[PDB]
């Protein structure tokens, strides 16, 4: 639900989550990183 | 060609070189090339098909990630997803309409997919 939840979660994890494709991680990245973010904090 | 009895691919394709050098205006190079043209062509029409259904390229490439059936191959196949690499780039979602494939068995089956494509 939150930013916070998304940052934890490894980009290993998001991969085997339901409907999430490799362009869908791409986007969730490319996102993260506009906002000084980074998946596994 | 059809004028001296020939109507399939098939025919010429494997009918004795003689009797096709026997043709007016065919010569052995000629022949040569019109049978392997052929053979290509077979070929072409047997990849296509088996890539249309579960024949063979989407019964081995589609049917890689463990699990997948010769029907579900098929019907994988029916919505373009005719390789392995096609069935990693896949969503949940987009394979949730397939009859028999539940939303668990369709992320397993991608996330096998994607195990062997992009970390094999």
């Amino acid at each position: 639900h939150y930013i916070g939840d998304l940052v934890q979660r490894t980009e290993v994890e998001l991969l085997k989550t339901p409907n999430l494709g490799k362009k869908s991680l791409t986007e969730i990245k490319d996102v993260l990183a506009s906002r000084g973010l980074s998946l596994g904090m | 060609l059809v004028e001296e009895g020939f109507s399939t691919l098939e025919e010429l394709a494997y009918v004795p070189m003689k009797e096709l050098l026997e043709i007016e205006g065919l010569d052995e190079p000629t022949v040569e090339a019109l049978r392997e043209r052929a053979k290509n062509a077979l070929a072409t029409i047997a990849q296509a098909q088996e890539e249309s259904l579960g024949d063979n390229k989407p019964a081995d490439d589609l049917l890689n990630l463990e699990g997948v059936d010769r029907d579900l191959a098929f019907k994988l196949a029916a919505r373009g997803v005719c390789t392995l690499e096609d069935l990693a780039e896949q969503g949940i979602d987009d394979l949730a309409d397939i009859e028999g494939l539940t939303d668990e068995k369709a992320g397993a089956l991608i996330m096998a997919a994607r195990n062997i494509c992009w970390f094999g």
